[PDB]
């Protein structure tokens, strides 16, 4: 039905007038197909009829169900959408079953049309004009305007959120123990209560709602496991995500990409990896909602990518408040780290993948850290409150670097686990100078137009060398300087280079880099057994590096 | 004596919309907090319900601060003050007293209660709506908008001084020599009397505001008396090796920034050459001069370095190592007002954040208590880890401004 709920008031955007949009021309089969649609609406009083006075449309389209023959009505909103104010989020955040506790009486309702049961602001309601074609192009067209909220409307979803919320508010407060949880018309509701009086409950807020306009379909959830909720198999004892599945197509639309973008947005969220960057370039522009359009190789690519990610099953118990959560992380294959959140051994409340940061050069301690700073906030999203960790770093470890990296740094309470690869930091420079061993005055440059550079060091005992090379820059040849005598040098080594760029790179001690150069130098400094890396000003002529210049 | 009256007025500045601002996750326990709160305060008709069509909203959290049982509802405001009217009420009329900071004692007492009795121009509400969030995201979230002045906000202060003038010209007439400094939500009362005879004034202005509608929390205590500054030093020896010579010809170079009385000559000279960094070199070329000139020069304030109250202070603060941490509170680039060395909570301790965070607000009380006016900190921390924790251990009705920056060898130049 309709709602005799109050209406949230709605206005364009600052500045801006409603939607004046051009439709075009349907088959005769659509432009009745429609009068079809829209009759069974005026009637039901969603949209209303209009005429002269509104200067206002947006496009309408119609399209089959290609298993039955039923043309449902699509009106392009993009428009009307780009004019319409803001509202505040609609979260970019969806239950995660693990957060739910088991429950012995559980329910599953959905409100079968919730949009078309609340009303719209009386003063925007024109703002949602559309026409119907005239089929022997001789009827001066038939406009309609919403009194309902509609499918595909900026708002929609906000304001019939906000209503479910007010509508429920006086149950939910009347009876505190039975638990609901609500993502737009899904409601789960799970009770303490038995069989018996759950049921009871649970009619008298089907009939909270009816008597508010909201609907619950007698395809009420069964009260019967497996429940299905927001994508969910909800078990007994454990859930599973429905596998996603995304369409294969030859020729995609403009509103099919539209489409596939939004079940991808939703997966993301339980899924991480899923990208839908080169497919939103896709939609850029106001091309037709029908005019197909072909997908760029990279979306192509991508499409291709998400559905390798969609593959692998998700599985898990539920939450128990009584239990401490915990959260166990292992290195895995070079900038991965795989996790997973339980109470109980084995029975998994949450698990994933973590993947390397956008740095430059980073090491296995950083990310280890950055890894569980990632899981903190996921824990604190979904239960409330971080988890103990386990670890595969040592206490001594964490201390060495606790103790010489210079940004704060900090991993809660944790506890170690001896299951390999362990974490480590694969090299030390030293503190004080080395005495007996070679000194090197490092140095390099390049001509910041032809980019061809000279790399090159003088050490005390009288040795010197200096290589030529094409195509780089000042700071590469600066750690190229360095790099060359790391190699021809001892075990032990002083290099002195007046480059603060390659000082600050090997001082966070990387041991992995995005270019080969730093790599080199990382394995270089690992097979060393003592290096004292020392700064100086450049160009004041201190030591040997005044003279270092052979440039 | 402001209930029932007339609104005032308030905009954002020129082409400024409201703030949109993501709501931080918060823990189950701050949660049951703020909602207890929320509607207490929504009884009370500080705050209202709102719908959808308000698009703004400011990040909310809770605290305890200073250490109580009590949780203290705390809006991080920022964003707002920044798109607010610089107010023209301009109390600035009322200068920051240089005696706060020259005092024995100085208490800070809470007066935010205040704010709650006058009300907001309705225009102005829908720009201070926040949220409430839900665990796990099960439910749409509790979104609220103030009726009243907000503690936290820039324009809670100025719109209220008149009536904190009118409330303390009693008090300031039979007190003649107390000092009495406000910022925010807070009251700086400093005074050059016994301790125990301060914190017996404070009891009384306490009482004082307590018959006049302001109620303040229970019985923070300074001494801005022995704060004291951070010179910049070099080291002495009997035997000085090459290496030595050279990271001390680094530093006096760096420092030649600062004051240009600094010379490296005889010193640049000893390096001439290629020597091994172990070699022990000599205490040549009369280089006492250079060492003991510049020794010196590190002792003379810079030329030129005076506070423009019309400029930001900015703050750099270095991880030194120990549980030490250094600082320094400048305008302009080497000009620094300051330089010190927060350093508490040493010897037995294991958490940077946690230091880093006691520091920024002890950094700021020093800033406000000597400019009134906080300033904005350069953080040695990656974003995502200050992020995670900071609101952990936050103290302070206020929040100060922050950006994240990468630490280099400009640690050495200040141990
Ligand atoms: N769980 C959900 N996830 C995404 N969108 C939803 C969800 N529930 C409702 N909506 C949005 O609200 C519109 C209106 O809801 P409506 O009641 O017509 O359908 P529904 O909730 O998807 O399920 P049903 O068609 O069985 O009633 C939907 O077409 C959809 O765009
Ligand atoms: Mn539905
Ligand atoms: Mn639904
Ligand atoms: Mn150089
Ligand atoms: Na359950």
């Amino acid at each position: 039905p309709i709602s005799p709920i109050e209406t949230v008031p709605v206005k364009l955007k600052p500045g801006m007038d409603g939607p004046k949009v051009k439709q075009w021309p349907l088959t005769e089969e659509k432009i009745k197909a429609l009068v079809e649609i829209c009759t069974e609406m005026e009637k039901e009083g969603k949209i209303s009829k209009i005429g002269p006075e509104n200067p206002y449309n947006t496009p309408v389209f119609a399209i089959k169900k290609k298993d039955s023959t039923k043309w449902r009505k699509l009106v392009d909103f993009r428009e009307l959408n780009k004019r319409t104010q803001d509202f505040w989020e609609v979260q970019l955040g969806i239950p995660h079953p693990a957060g739910l506790k088991k429950n012995k009486s559980v329910t599953v309702l959905d409100v079968g049309d919730a949009y078309f049961s609340v009303p719209l602001d009386e003063d925007f309601r024109k703002y949602t004009a559309f026409t119907i074609p005239s089929i022997n192009n001789e009827t001066p067209g038939i406009r309609y305007q919403y009194n309902v909220l509609p499918q595909g409307w900026k708002g929609s979803p906000a304001i019939f959120q906000s209503s479910m919320t007010k509508i429920l508010e006086p149950f939910k407060k009347q009876n505190p123990d039975i638990v609901i949880c609500q993502y737009m018309d899904d409601l789960y509701v799970g009770s303490d209560l038995e069989i018996g009086q759950h049921r009871t409950k649970i009619e008298e807020l089907r009939q909270h709602l009816l008597r508010w306009g909201l609907t619950t379909p007698d395809k009420k959830h069964q009260k019967e496991p497996p429940f299905l909720w927001m994508g969910y198999e909800l078990h007994p004892d454990k859930w599973t995500v429905q596998p996603i599945v995304l369409p294969e197509k030859d020729s995609w639309t403009v509103n099919d990409i539209q489409k596939l973008v939004g079940k991808l947005n939703w997966a993301s969220q339980i899924y991480p990896g899923i990208k839908v960057r080169q497919l939103s370039k896709l939609l850029r522009g106001t091309k037709a909602l029908t005019e197909v359009i072909p997908l760029t190789e990279e979306a192509e690519l991508e499409l291709a990518e998400n559905r390798e990610i969609l593959k692998e099953p998700v599985h898990g118990v539920y939450y128990d408040p009584s239990k401490d959560l915990i959260a166990e992380i292992q290195k895995q294959g070079q900038g991965q780290w795989t996790y997973q959140i339980y109470q109980e051994p084995f029975k998994n409340l949450k698990t994933g993948k973590y993947a390397r940061m956008r740095g430059a050069h980073t090491n296995d301690v950083k990310q280890l850290t950055e890894a569980v700073q990632k899981i903190t906030t996921e824990s604190i999203v979904i239960w409330g409150k971080t988890p103990k960790f386990k670890l595969p770093i040592q206490k001594e470890t964490w201390e060495t670097w606790w103790t010489e990296y210079w940004q704060a740094t900090w991993i809660p309470e944790w506890e170690f686990v001896n299951t390999p690869p362990l974490v480590k930091l694969w090299y030390q420079l030293e503190k004080e100078p080395i005495v007996g061993a070679e000194t090197f005055y490092v140095d390099g440059a390049a001509n910041r137009e032809t980019k061809l550079g000279k790399a090159g060091y003088v050490t005390n005992k009288g040795r010197q060398k200096v290589v030529p090379l094409t195509n780089t820059t000042n700071q590469k040849t600066e750690l190229q300087a360095i790099y060359l005598a790391l190699q021809d040098s001892g075990l032990e080594v002083n290099i002195v280079t007046d480059s603060q760029y390659a000082l600050g790179i090997i001082q966070a001690q990387p041991d992995k880099s995005e270019s080969e150069l730093v790599n080199q130098i990382i394995e270089q400094l690992i097979k060393k057994e003592k290096v004292y890396l020392a700064w100086v000003p450049a160009h004041k002529g201190i030591g040997g590096n005044e003279q270092v210049d052979k440039l | 004596p402001i209930s029932p009256i007339e609104t005032v007025p308030v905009k954002l500045k020129p082409g400024m919309d409201g703030p949109k601002v993501k709501q931080w996750p918060l823990t189950e326990e701050k949660i049951k907090a703020l909602v207890e709160i929320c509607t207490e305060m929504e009884k009370e008709g500080k705050i209202s319900k709102i719908g959808p069509e308000n698009p703004y909203n400011t990040p909310v959290f809770a605290i305890k601060k200073k250490d109580s049982t009590k949780w203290r509802k705390l809006v991080d405001f920022r964003e707002l003050n920044k798109r607010t009217q610089d107010f023209w009420e301009v109390q600035l009329g009322i200068p920051h007293p240089a005696g706060l900071k020259k005092n024995k004692s100085v208490t800070v007492l809470d007066v935010g209660d205040a704010y709650f009795s006058v009300p907001l121009d309705e225009d102005f509400r829908k720009y201070t709506a926040f949220t409430i969030p839900s665990i796990n995201n099960e439910t749409p979230g509790i979104r609220y908008q103030y009726n009243v002045l907000p503690q936290g906000w820039k324009g809670s202060p100025a719109i209220f001084q008149s009536s904190m003038t009118k409330i303390l010209e009693p008090f300031k007439k039979q007190n003649p020599d107390i000092v009495i400094c406000q910022y925010m939500d807070d009251l700086y009362v400093g005074s050059d009397l016994e301790i125990g005879q301060h914190r017996t004034k404070i009891e009384e202005l306490r009482q004082h505001l307590l018959r006049w509608g302001l109620t303040t929390p229970d019985k923070y205590e300074l001494h801005p008396d022995k704060w004291t500054v951070q010179p910049i030093v070099l080291p002495e020896k009997d035997s000085w090796t090459v290496n030595d010579i050279q990271k001390l010809v680094g530093k006096l170079n760096w420092a030649s920034q600062i004051y240009p009385g600094i010379k490296v000559r005889q010193l640049s000279k000893l390096l001439r050459g290629t020597k091994a960094l172990t070699e022990v070199i000599p205490l040549t070329e009369e280089a006492e001069l250079e060492l003991a000139e510049n020794r010196e020069i590190l002792k003379e304030p810079v030329h030129g370095v005076y506070y423009d109250p019309s400029k930001d202070l900015i703050a750099e603060i270095q991880k030194q190592g120990q549980g030490q941490w250094t600082y320094q509170i400048y305008q302009e680039p080497f000009k620094n007002l300051k330089t010190g060395k927060y350093a508490r909570m040493r010897g037995a301790h294991t958490n940077d954040v946690k230091q880093l965070t006691e520091a920024v607000q002890k950094i700021t009380t020093e800033s406000i208590v000597i400019w009134g006016k906080t300033p904005k900190f350069k953080l040695p921390i990656q974003k995502e880890t200050w992020e995670t924790w900071w609101t952990e251990y936050w103290q302070a009705t206020w929040i100060p401004e922050w950006e994240f920056v990468n630490t280099p060898p400009l640690v050495k130049l200040w141990y």
